[PDB]
Parts: structure tokens; C-alpha cells; sequence
């Protein structure tokens, strides 16, 4: 297919943007790329961070928190890198016990009021990044743990505020996870490298969203090295050499109604403004040379 | 129930063997009440050579008893196993035998899953194993289906045995009940004895169908147990 | 159980209300009884004002009765919670807080977990791997002894409630049997009437105290449901 | 600790050697490695692989089938690369329901009649090879489902159930043999990357929650820096192997023994080519770091 992003600018309906995959693959460059990508086009795009690296702030050297801002150097460059564990600060007795109850509670409750600050203002669209996918793939479950929740507080201060609490967080979550299966503004990327493992839990990931019906079209790889004219490492040729072999299979499979984009290593960790706008270019124009 | 958690118990508190031995007398009297209702219903069965047709009925009872002793609840439904193995116009013996025909690509599936690479196959591996969990899915879904049917099956055919079962444990009792089917010897029995009899509206000295209905149970009963001197 | 199913397959076959009438003519006996038990709880209960000890007995039974009606045999449990969250001597419950404040250190090593991140603390990251599952493990282990002592603790009272219900419900016509309760006004029942007190030794023309045994928990019953009309 | 294997070379009673892991790594190189240097001091030592990849065409240019043979150049490498399928093979009503209540059926035959034969002789050690980890490790589960077979059941009937009796009392014993700890061993490998040395650690207390320890970690294609000679790929992926090689430096330096074993040009194929590669792992190779 057309090896960029291209038709994911052109839906102006588009609203929702996941991205994600495993470790050690920098989806933070990924990120900040689409982010800016998206801002040449668009009108009002904010990012969302949950990961405890607290990587935008090594991205732009600026300190953030738990309130949006405009950083420097841009008109709509926005985001607030935030923490799941200040829920749990805001519970620091029964709460825990009833935490006790089922494995996860609170955590979706800060989801939730997160994404009442994001319907809050009037923001065009946003993204997210998340952590490894077992900690991750729960929020999709979150409104069967809400379902949980309420059939057990219905058998077990007053308790009818709490009731109604619960029951504004039931509505909020079934909008969101209506929202979801709309998939006219909402869309899911994935990313991976070039060896075996990374390649493994892809496709268990979508076979996971293929078992929750939300598809996709965009899969980004990473640090695919092309050789230099002339100059050689006699271990970067076999690197490359076993890198092909990998890549021909996703080729063998994505290549019918997904795109693959070509994303080499760049010889230093991409920081500042420019750089990143240099690194951003190549999601439109693939850069490919003779091979 | 222990007698031992009763014991634990009897400590705390600080005549008992009398009834004790006083209960167990009762026992005796229906022992050789059933023993003088043995000798009865074989000078019952003694009469029949020499000389109707409702001890034909009870002989027809005895196997129905025998087969409620000697019942499967689950064995009954083995032999509707067999039963629905027959007819070719079921409707859910074909859905059967498609159940058996995917098995045969499931299995031949996963040969050919096992059989293939990790390394070189990768898509074919994607492919195989998006068909694994395709039909995996669909497996059980027959499990819920037939398997459902088959417990209605049974909750059908166990009310269907026992209508045959109960309306001879009291059609008997409610036709030819007064109609006598035996006279007693005159003089062998109490008056009060003889009351049963009363009761049902069956004249005075003659017996009911009551004893023959129960416990003649018991009468092939014991040769039930002779049959477990035979195997055993 | 429908009558419809039933009347689907009463198709396959091609008297009935003869036994559909005759069965239903048998329920005007047994409510005619509890009538007369009515009447003679009320004759009963004028008697006490006029003129001991053994009806208070009957009265608590009565208290009894109705805790074996409004039983929760759970909730006698739930009794036995506040019971056990009282002594500050119960061995069990001095591990039922340390439980609980291992609950305590593993919902705050798990947001010491979560608050963690995967990249630069991954030594730190599976020592507080190890230390949740190693956490997990004995945490279910109380859940297998404790709940397991209080079900046997259930098991001991059940019976230890069951002695005091059933050893008035035995010892009552154990003693004081054949010395009479109090006397029927002569002639007003007839002498197969008298039979009851006959059976148990008490002289010809007193009662007994079986009616007083079981049938007065009807008596209350309908003030517990008077109950239910306060309530609901 | 000790970068060697020198604890596997002196003991002389063990039996058993459990090597897998995941792929991409080269691991039936690293168990060719292992078993060239078993042999050398050694007496009757047999390899079983059940792959689907028959690498051991790869690594001597010779079919292996269903027999054991020995290779030229040596006196002890034995090898048979069979797959468990020939069990599904002798598959082909009964027993073919059987296939329903439990999953796996012809695994367990297998390891049966391979550890028959494999007991039927009297070699001195074996050396073995596995699928990816939860398709590994589901063989734990064949007392299990043995048991649950016994179960089921408890004269074309009652042979089959003395049987699998013999098959119950002899998975005992091998189970029975298992445990001991002085002839059964496990060495897990791993490389460079995230995933990694995440799905090892996933591993490791899978045999802590059975009851089996380890005290041996491979690593694999360690790439050293050349002096003079610089590519600029090199340096930031020497930085990278680094940072997850001194995180690892921090785990298991106490209890376990880290091998390093650098990439080389090729997949080293043929004996000779094959036994300076073997070399590294008793002396190994350390530059100035
Ligand atoms: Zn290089």
C-alpha cells in the first residue's frame, strides 16, 4: 500500500489516535513525530502521557505536570505528562478493601476523570502512549470492572452519594468505550523491530483488537538500517543481511491492506526543535534507495 | 451423625441404654412381617400352576423394578446413544457428524501446524494459528448446543419412563381394587389384620395389591442378589 | 409440571376427572383439623387467665420456633462476627489483623509497583515482581484456614443450637407425660378422640403435649405474618 | 561469579541437561557447543532434539532420522532429530475422542517410548531441545494428565489400562528422577533486548514455582568494539548493549554465572569451524572494558 500516514491526515472526522507495542523501540520519538506531523494540518492537538518515563520533558527540556501549557517553539503543542499513582495518593479504609476486591478499581477512576479534563476544553484531537500490554489492555475492560463494581456495591458517610458517584462514572465509561467501536475517529497503531519476539506479540495484539473489533491499516517499524555507498562494517552487512529476512515476512503478510513505513537509526538520540522537525519529514516523503 | 462430635459434646452436660435396648426390638416385627409376606406370596405363586392375568401384571412390574434398582441414569441415556447412532433422518445427528468432520481438520489443522517452521513460514505460522483460534471458537459452540439437547433429551424420556413406572404403581390401586383378587383361609388371621383390606373397599378377607405393589420388590430382590453371587 | 407439555404429549396416547375429583375432596379433612386445633388453641388459651410453668417452657419454644423460622444460618454467623471481633484473647484473631496488615504491605508494594517504571529500574522492577507473587502465594493461604475454622465453628453450633432445640422438643414427653397437663370438660369429644392421651400413659380425659409442640408454631406464625405487613 | 561452566564439567553424575529459551538466539549452536565439550571427557553422551527446524542438518551436513548413529570425528555424538508428530503419525474412534478432554495425548507417548529407549541403554548424559516456553513446559502436566487418565478408567479393554499402568508406575519414576537436582539441569539463554530478559525472568520462577533451581545464563552475539578500525552504527549499539548488559550485572552476579559469548562473521558450520567457537565457553575471551 502507500507507504505513509497520509490517509490518516486526510480523515478530518478522526478524532482518537492509539499508539503503541512493546519496549525498546522509542514510540516517544514516534510520538512527538505524529504529534508535529499532525500540527502542520490541524487545529488543536494535545498528547497524553501515562508512561513513568517521563520522556517529554527530555524532549523538549521543560519541565511539565498535571496541567496542559503551550511549549515554546510552536501554537499548538500541547500535554501534561501525569502519574496513575495520584488516585491512590487522593485514597491515602473500606476503598482499599473494596480495591481488595477486585484487582483493579482505582486506576479506572483516573482514567476517568482524566478523560473528563480531556472533554473538558475543546481540543481537536489527541494520542496516547501506553506501558507493556497486561497493565495496558485492561482499560478496554474497564467498563466489565465498573459492571463488576456496581454489582457488588448493589449487595453490599452515606452510601448513596458514592452510588451516584459511581453511577456518573458508569455512564462517562460507556460513552468512552462506545466511542471506541465507532472507528470512524478512532484508529490504532502498532510498532515493532526487526527480530523474533517483537515480531511474536504484534500479532497476538491484533488478534487481541480483532477479538474487541477494532482494526487497523498502520504498522511503523524501526532503525532499518540501509548501507552507505562504498563504506562497509563487516558486521553491519550480516546485521542488515539477517535484517532482510525479518522484514520480507511482514512484507509477506501486511503488504495486502496495511503500510509499513521505513524508519532508519539516526546517529543521535533526536532532541530539540529542528531536529525533530528533520526526523518528522520523512512519515510523508519514504525515504527508499536502491536495494 | 458421628457420634463421636455428639460425645465431645455429652461432656458438658453430666435411662439412655433403656431405650436404647427398647428401640431395637421394634425391628424384629417387620422382619417377620416381610418374612410371613415371602411365604404368603409363595403359596400366592403356588395356586397359578394348579389353576390371573393382574399377577401377569406384577410379573411385568417386577422387571420394571429390577430395572429402577439396576438403573443408569446415565447408561439409560447410552443406550439412546445407540439409539440416535441409527436413524439417518435426524436432523441432529448430521449437525453430529459435522462436529466429527471439523474435528478431522482441527486435528489435521494442528499436524500441520506442528509440523511447520517458526522461522521461515512465519505468515503461514499467522495463517495456521488465525485458523486454530477460528475453529477452536466454533468447537464448544456445539458443545453448548447437542450437549444441551441431550440433557433435555433425558429430562424428556425420564418423565416418559415415569409415567409407564407410576401409572401402574397406581392404576393398580385405583381399578379392581375392590374386586377381590385372593380369598384368605378363614381363621388364620386377626380381625384387626384383616382391616387392610377394609380400607381400599375390597371385601373383608381378601387381600389388596399393596404388598404385591412394594414388596415384591423385595422378592426378586434377593435373587437381584443372587445375580451378584453370579458375576462376583 | 405445565400441563402443557404434558397435554403436547398426551397426543401420542389416544377415569381422568374421576380421579381429578376424587383426589381433591382429601384437603377439606386436614383444613378441618387445623380448624379444630384452632379452636382447641383457643380453649387452651382461656385457661391460663382463670388459673403454669410449663406453659412459660412453651412460651420460650415459641421465641424458638420463630428464630428457626427467621434463621439465617449465615447470619447466626454474622452474630459470631461481632462475637469474634470482641475478645482481645482469640488466638485466630490476632492473625485476622496480621492478614490484614498484610493487605496493608501489598497494596502498598503494588503501587510501589505501578508507581515504578520498566526501563531504568528493571532490577528493581523484579524484586518487586518476586515480592508480589511472593505475597500472593500466602495471601490465599488465611483465606484456607481461617474461613475454614469459622465454617467448623458453624458446624459446632449448628448442633450446639440443635440440643437446645430438640432436647425440649424430647424431653418434654420424656418427663411429665403420664402426669396429665390438664384436663377435657367430660364429654365433649368422643372416646377415639381420647385415644392421644391414652398412647402416652396420661390418664383417659387430659391432654398431652404434642399439639403444644408443633402446631402452636402456627399460632404465631400468623402474627409473624403480621410481621410482614409491618414491615413491607 | 565464575564465567564458565566448569560446575557442569566436574560433577560426572549428572543425567539430565535442559536447554531452551526462545528463538532467534542460535540455541541449538549453543547446545552443539555444549555437548562438543561434554564429550571430551566423557563416555555416552546422546542428543534429542524435537524442533521443527532441523538445525543438525545445518550443523554437520548429515540426515539424522529415527535411529541413533554416531557422526565422523567423533566416537560419542549421538543424535536422533525425530519429531513428536510420528506420535500423531501412529494416530493415523475412541481414541480419537480422546483428543477432546485433553489436548495433549501424543506428547506424552512420546516422551514415553523416547525415554524408554533412552533408559534402555546405559549412556553416560543427554542433551535436549524445546519449543517456545508455554508449549515447553506443558510436559510438567504429564503426571497430571496421566493421573486424570487413571482416573477416567478406575479383555480388549483392561491391556491398555495395564498399560498406561506401566506408563503411570515408569512417568513416576522419571518425575521421581527428576527432582534430585545431582543429574538434572537447566541452562536458559537469552540476548540483548527488552523482551528478552523479560520473557527469562517470566521463565525462571516458573521452575522456582516446580521446584527446580539453575545456576547457568547464556547470553549471545556480544559485540566488542575494534581498536583503530570504527563504524558509527557500532558505537550508539555498544551503548545500547551496554545499558541492558550492566542492568543484567545487578541481578544475578550472586547466585548465577554470566557467559559471554561474542557474534561471529557466519553461522559456524562444519566441526573444525565449530570447535574454536565451542572453545570460549571454559576459557573465555575478555578485552580491557
Ligand atoms: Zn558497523
Amino acid at each position: 500500500m502507500e507507504p505513509t500516514l497520509q490517509s490518516i491526515l486526510d480523515q478530518r472526522s478522526l478524532r482518537w489516535i492509539f499508539v503503541g507495542g512493546k519496549g525498546g523501540v522509542g514510540k516517544t520519538t514516534t510520538s512527538c513525530s505524529l504529534a508535529i506531523q499532525l500540527a502542520k494540518v490541524r487545529r488543536s492537538v494535545l498528547l497524553l502521557s501515562t508512561d513513568p518515563a517521563h520522556n517529554l520533558s527530555d524532549a523538549f527540556s521543560q519541565k511539565f505536570g498535571k496541567e496542559a501549557r503551550l511549549v515554546e517553539g510552536f501554537d499548538n503543542l500541547y500535554a501534561m505528562e501525569i502519574d496513575p499513582n495520584g488516585s491512590m495518593q487522593d485514597l491515602l479504609g473500606v476503598m482499599q478493601d473494596l480495591a481488595y476486591a477486585i484487582p483493579g478499581i482505582d486506576e479506572a477512576m483516573s482514567f476517568a476523570e482524566v478523560l473528563k479534563q480531556v472533554n473538558s476544553l475543546s481540543y481537536e484531537t489527541i494520542v496516547f502512549d501506553t506501558a507493556p500490554t497486561g497493565h495496558t489492555l485492561r482499560f478496554l475492560q474497564f467498563p466489565t470492572v465498573l459492571e463488576k463494581a456496581l454489582a457488588k456495591v448493589s449487595q453490599l458517610q452515606t452510601l448513596s452519594d458514592v452510588m451516584e458517584k459511581l453511577d456518573s462514572l458508569r455512564v462517562t465509561i460507556s460513552e468512552v468505550n462506545a466511542q471506541f467501536k465507532d472507528e470512524r475517529l478512532t484508529t490504532f497503531v502498532c510498532v515493532c523491530i526487526p527480530e523474533f519476539l517483537s515480531l511474536y506479540e504484534t500479532e497476538r495484539m491484533i488478534q487481541e483488537l480483532a477479538n474487541y473489533g477494532i482494526d487497523t491499516h498502520c504498522i511503523v517499524v524501526n532503525q532499518l538500517l540501509f548501507p552507505k555507498p562504498g563504506s562497509d562494517c563487516e558486521q553491519c552487512t550480516a546485521r542488515r543481511r539477517m535484517q532482510k529476512k525479518y522484514l520480507d515476512q511482514i512484507e509477506e503478510l501486511y503488504d495486502e491492506e496495511f503500510n509499513v513505513v521505513k524508519m532508519p537509526l539516526l546517529v543521535e538520540e533526536v532532541r530539540g526543535k529542528e531536529r525533530l522537525e528533520k526526523f518528522s519529514e520523512m512519515l510523508i516523503k519514504p525515504f527508499v534507495p536502491p536495494e | 451423625v458421628e457420634q463421636a462430635i455428639e460425645l465431645a459434646l455429652e461432656f458438658f452436660p453430666a435411662l439412655r441404654p433403656k431405650v436404647a435396648v427398647a428401640m431395637r426390638y421394634v425391628d424384629v416385627g417387620m422382619t417377620l412381617w416381610r418374612d410371613v409376606m415371602l411365604a404368603l406370596f409363595v403359596l400366592g405363586a403356588v395356586a397359578w400352576w394348579r389353576a390371573m392375568s393382574l399377577l401377569l401384571v406384577i410379573f411385568l412390574l417386577e422387571l420394571v423394578v429390577q430395572l429402577v434398582n439396576t438403573i443408569g441414569a446415565k447408561t439409560i441415556n447410552n443406550l439412546l446413544w445407540r439409539f440416535y447412532l441409527s436413524i439417518p433422518g435426524s436432523p441432529l445427528a448430521k449437525d453430529f457428524a459435522e462436529q466429527r468432520a471439523k474435528q478431522k481438520e482441527y486435528l489435521q489443522v494442528r499436524h500441520d501446524l506442528n509440523a511447520t517452521s517458526s522461522q521461515d513460514e512465519f505468515a503461514k505460522w499467522a495463517r495456521l494459528q488465525r485458523k486454530h483460534d477460528k475453529l477452536m471458537d466454533e468447537l464448544e459452540k456445539k458443545k453448548s448446543q447437542l450437549d444441551a439437547h441431550r440433557t433435555s433429551f433425558s429430562r424428556k424420556l425420564t418423565i416418559y419412563r415415569w409415567i409407564l413406572t407410576r401409572g401402574m404403581q397406581w392404576f393398580l390401586c385405583f381399578w379392581f381394587s375392590s374386586q377381590p383378587m385372593f380369598w384368605l383361609p378363614y381363621g388364620w388371621f386377626p380381625y384387626w389384620v384383616e382391616w387392610l383390606v377394609s380400607f381400599p373397599n375390597a371385601p373383608m378377607g381378601s387381600v389388596s395389591i399393596v404388598v404385591w405393589q412394594s414388596a415384591c420388590s423385595g422378592v426378586l430382590a434377593l435373587v437381584i442378589e443372587a445375580v451378584m453371587a453370579v458375576v462376583r
